[PDB]
């Protein structure tokens, strides 16, 4: 889903892209919340890798019963 | 995986914008000079499900048309067009460029030129008297005296040929003269008329017209914007080299 | 580029012309038969911001 | 991003009330020159959120400064005495009319007019006085009372002979008139419709000859708002500094 914050938006006349009050439209990306959101996409990643190995093991060493 | 490609991409992009700012920076004082713009276009992929990639393209729309100062040299045949005024010149394949640099130079025989390219008046490539002294009009009339004569002698001997382009539908060529994109070309014609309605003056050289805070501010952000997609590509880089070790056994 | 650099260059020609006639205004003060000069200026081209 | 939009958008206001201040100084010596002002406004304001005793707890982020307008102080200027006799100066308020070459008609302020070959009045430059005075040869004295009437002498005559009257326009609001370069005005549609009247009569002004209207210009004024400009524009570069710094930690960590 697209962010239902308003986007933002500059004064820039010299620009087709304006409207007839000359405010041209820019995104609302918060730089510092994607940062964050790749930090504990990849920790929870790692957390993930870590317990599909220990399950893959324990899987493995059931079968020596 | 692939999430490394759309950090590169877009690296790659902010390279080239600072490329496009450094080159424009770099012709600061060249006379008659339209700065270079630029932005950058998303552009996403559409796949079958959960579109959760929009790549970045870098573009320059084109120059923008704000005219920059003039700096009075008190050269005789030195001019400066209008808001938009444009000297048509011939280029070197025979198109009629457009140019905003006054600074007109003649040769041994008389034949006016402007780096080289010859400037064509009403009619064809003007030729003025072998070795007169020129003066321009306010309105593009040339006048010549030859040297020596008395000076009730100036006699006109052409006229300039000024277009007017609104800046929206004109393109930068690879020389780097202004031509009609291909509608406005088919709608105003194939080469413009003469309008009257354009003044000029003598005396004066108009310059670049670059901004250097805008110029600083561009460069910021592009540094900036590379770091954090280098730091991306790390991060990724980091989980799929880790990742790979759930594929042993 | 800079907006007011060559603005201001202008102004110092200007003023120097000025200094100048005045200068051979005031030379040639026991001449016979001379006639005194005085320069006229005007300003330059404007460039107009377009609006919404 | 925001803050470095919103510095970019203050310095290039700053830059532009520095180059209106630098174009006021330069034609100080001007005959018939008003000095000019720029005026900024804000831009619109974002609503991020909406809104015993407490703070209101809301959210409104600003955008920035644009210029709006620049409005020329069309005061009196002084008179200096040129000793000239085709020389005038206006009294008041009121502009004269001139004839450019494509057609069109442009109104000028200054009076320093010079006579072509021909013998008519045209101003300093070659465009033609639009009322067309002609001075015939053999012109003992030219005279040009606080009148429009302009009276040349001749040899062995008891009375001047008129060769004409020097109406000028005078404009509902004159703010508003465009200002193309060569001391030359045009009308627009902001000014209203221009209407001529002879000197003294319907508010307008008188003729001085031998005399020319200087530029108001405010040395003092000017600066101090230079100083001020170059104040404001070192603030607003510490912006630019400080979101670069926040940027380049947030990068690095």
């Amino acid at each position: 889903i697209e962010s239902q914050a308003p986007e933002k938006l500059v004064y820039e006349p010299g620009n087709p892209l304006a409207d007839a009050n000359g405010y041209v439209k820019m995104p609302n990306v918060d730089v510092v919340g994607e940062m964050v959101n790749t930090m504990s996409a990849s920790r929870s990643y790692q957390a993930n890798i870590e317990v599909l190995n220990t399950v893959k093991s324990m899987m493995l060493k059931t079968l020596t019963l | 995986d692939h999430a490394i490609y759309t950090a590169m991409g877009a690296a790659s992009q902010t390279l080239n914008q600072q490329a496009v700012t450094a080159s424009n920076l770099a012709n600061a004082s060249t006379p008659g000079f339209r700065a270079q713009l630029n932005a950058l276009r998303a552009v996403p992929v559409d796949g079958l499900s959960l579109a959760t990639r929009t790549l970045v393209t870098a573009s320059t729309p084109g120059a923008d048309m704000t005219p920059g100062q003039l700096d009075y040299t008190s050269r005789p045949l030195d001019v400066a067009l209008q808001q938009d005024g444009w000297l048509v010149v011939q280029a070197a394949d025979g198109a009629e460029g457009y140019t905003r640099n006054g600074n007109i130079q003649v040769g041994p025989t008389g034949q006016l030129t402007i780096q080289g390219h010859p400037v064509i008046g009403e009619g064809g490539p003007i030729t003025v008297p072998e070795g007169s002294e020129i003066t321009i009009a306010a309105d593009g009339t040339i006048s010549a005296l030859n040297p020596g004569d008395p000076p009730n002698t100036v006699a006109p001997v052409g006229r300039l040929k000024l277009v007017k382009a609104e800046g929206n539908e004109v393109q930068r060529s690879d020389d780097g003269l202004f031509r009609l994109t291909a509608e406005a070309q088919a709608e105003r014609g194939a080469v413009l008329a003469a309008d009257p309605s354009i003044r000029i003056m003598s005396g004066v050289l108009e310059g670049s017209n670059v901004k250097p805070v805008e110029a600083m501010t561009d460069m910021i952000a592009n540094a900036r914007r590379f770091e954090m997609q280098m730091k991306v590509i790390t991060s990724v880089d980091e989980n799929e080299g880790r990742a790979n070790q759930l594929l042993s056994m | 580029m800079i907006s007011s650099l060559w603005i201001a260059k202008t102004g110092l020609d200007a003023q120097q012309t000025n200094m100048d006639v005045i200068a051979n205004n005031l030379a040639n003060v026991s001449t016979n038969g001379f006639k005194r000069q005085r320069a006229v200026f005007e300003d330059l081209l404007y460039q107009t911001i377009r609006q919404p | 991003i925001s803050s470095l939009w919103i510095a970019k958008t203050g310095l290039d206001a700053q830059q532009t009330n520095m180059d209106v201040i630098a174009n006021n100084l330069a034609n100080v010596s001007t005959n018939g020159f008003k000095r000019q002002r720029a005026v900024f406004e804000d831009l619109l304001y974002q609503t991020i959120r909406q809104p015993q005793t407490t703070l209101p707890s809301g959210l409104q982020i600003g955008t920035g400064v644009r210029p709006v307008a620049t409005e020329r102080l069309h005061s009196q200027g002084n008179l200096s005495q040129t000793n000239n006799s085709k020389d005038v100066a206006i009294k008041g308020q009121g502009f004269f009319q001139v004839m450019l070459p494509d057609g069109t008609s442009a109104y000028t302020r200054d009076g320093s007019f010079q006579v072509d070959q021909n013998g008519q009045l045209v101003t300093a430059g070659g465009f033609q006085v639009q009322p067309a005075i002609t001075i015939p040869a053999n012109a003992l004295s030219i005279t040009i009372g606080r009148d429009g009437v302009v009276s040349v002498t001749q040899q062995g005559q008891a009375a001047p002979v008129q060769v004409g009257q020097l109406n000028l326009t005078t404009f509902m609001n004159d703010t508003g008139l465009e200002s193309i370069g060569e001391n030359l005005y045009i009308e627009t549609q902001s000014s209203g419709a221009p209407n001529e009247s002879t000197p003294g009569l319907n508010g307008a002004g008188l003729l001085y000859q031998g005399y020319v209207e200087t530029s108001n210009v405010n040395v003092a004024e000017e600066l101090v708002n230079m100083i001020q400009v170059q104040r404001a524009y070192e603030i607003n570069s510490k912006a630019v500094s400080t979101t670069d710094q926040m940027l380049q930690k947030l990068t690095q960590l």
